[PDB]
C-alpha cells in the first residue's frame, strides 16, 4: 500500500588492497 | 599468477556494476572466484559484491548465501569492519526475506561493531537498517484501517522501536550533515508513523523527504513523497487536500 525507501548495503571494494 | 588474474576480473566487475550493468558484473564476480587467490580479504570482497550484486537482481536467496560466506570469512580473518558489514547485508537480506528476529541480531551486530571501531557513518546506517527490520516486523501482522485502531502492545512496541532508530539516525545524519540518508530516513520516518495513527507526525516526515527530494533532482522520491502524503491526510479526513496530492502524483509520474 505504502512507498518506501531503498534500503542500504555496505559496499566491499578489491581496490580497498591500494 | 592465479592472483594476479583473479585481481583482474574482479576490478573489471567492479566498474561494471559501479557502471549499471551488474548482471555482467556478476559474471566477472564469479569468474574471479573460479580463478581464486590466496588473499582473502579479497575473495571476502568479491563475495559481498556479489551478495550485493544479487541483492539488487531479486535472487535474494543467493546474496544471503553469499553475505554468510562473506561474514564467515571476515570474522575468519580478524577484520572487524568486514563483519561489521558482512553483518548489515545479511541482516538487509534476512529483513527481505522476512526472517525478522535472526535479521535483527544481524543489524544489531553492525551497530556494535561499528560503535566499537567509533565509524559514526558505518553505525547511522545500521541505525537505518534496524529502523527497518523493525517497520517490516510490526507491519507483517494481519494486513496494515481497523489496524490503526487495535492492535497488540507487542506491535506497538515494534513500531515504536523503529522511530526510535530511525530519530537517531536522524540525529546522526545531522552531524554528518549527508542530506540523502536524511531523504531515506524520513520517508520511512513517515509511514512507520501512519500506520502507528500518528498522522501528523507523519505528514511532517513527509514534507522534509519531499523537500530533500526535491532539493536533489529525485523524481521518484518526489513521486512517493505526494503519494504517502496524500495517504495521512485521507486518515486525517481531508479528501480534499489528498484528492490533490494524489493528483500531483499521477502528475508527477507523467512529466
Amino acid at each position: 500500500h505504502m512507498e518506501m525507501e531503498p534500503e542500504t548495503m555496505e559496499t566491499k571494494s578489491v581496490t580497498d588492497y591500494f | 599468477s592465479m592472483e594476479a588474474s583473479c585481481l583482474e576480473l574482479a576490478l573489471e566487475g567492479e566498474r561494471l556494476c559501479k557502471s549499471g550493468d551488474c548482471r555482467a558484473g556478476v559474471s566477472f564476480f564469479e569468474a574471479a572466484v573460479q580463478v581464486g587467490t590466496e588473499d582473502l580479504k579479497t575473495l571476502s570482497a568479491i563475495y559481498s559484491q556479489l551478495g550485493n550484486a544479487y541483492f539488487y537482481l531479486h535472487d535474494y536467496a543467493k546474496a544471503l548465501e553469499y553475505h554468510h560466506h562473506d561474514l564467515t570469512l571476515a570474522r575468519t580473518i580478524g577484520d572487524q569492519l568486514g563483519e561489521a558489514k558482512a553483518s548489515g547485508n545479511l541482516g538487509n537480506t534476512l529483513k527481505v526475506l522476512g526472517n525478522f528476529d535472526e535479521a535483527i541480531v544481524c543489524c544489531q551486530r553492525h551497530l556494535d561493531i561499528s560503535r566499537e571501531l567509533n565509524d559514526k557513518v558505518g553505525e547511522a546506517r545500521a541505525l537505518y537498517n534496524l529502523g527497518n527490520v523493525y517497520h517490516a516486523k510490526g507491519k507483517s501482522f494481519g494486513c496494515p484501517p481497523q489496524d490503526v485502531g487495535e492492535f497488540p502492545e507487542e506491535v506497538r512496541d515494534a513500531l515504536q522501536a523503529a522511530v526510535d532508530f530511525y530519530e537517531e539516525n536522524l540525529s546522526l545524519v545531522t552531524a554528518l550533515g549527508d542530506r540523502a540518508a536524511q531523504g531515506r530516513a524520513f520517508g520511512n520516518l513517515g509511514n512507520t508513523h501512519y500506520l502507528l495513527g500518528n498522522f501528523r507526525d507523519a505528514v511532517i516526515a513527509h514534507e522534509q523527504r519531499l523537500l530533500i527530494a526535491k532539493e536533489f533532482g529525485d523524481k521518484a522520491a518526489e513521486r512517493r513523497a505526494y503519494s504517502n502524503l496524500g495517504n495521512a491526510y485521507i486518515f486525517l479526513g481531508e479528501f480534499e487536500t489528498a484528492s490533490e496530492y494524489y493528483k500531483k502524483t499521477l502528475l508527477l509520474a507523467r512529466q
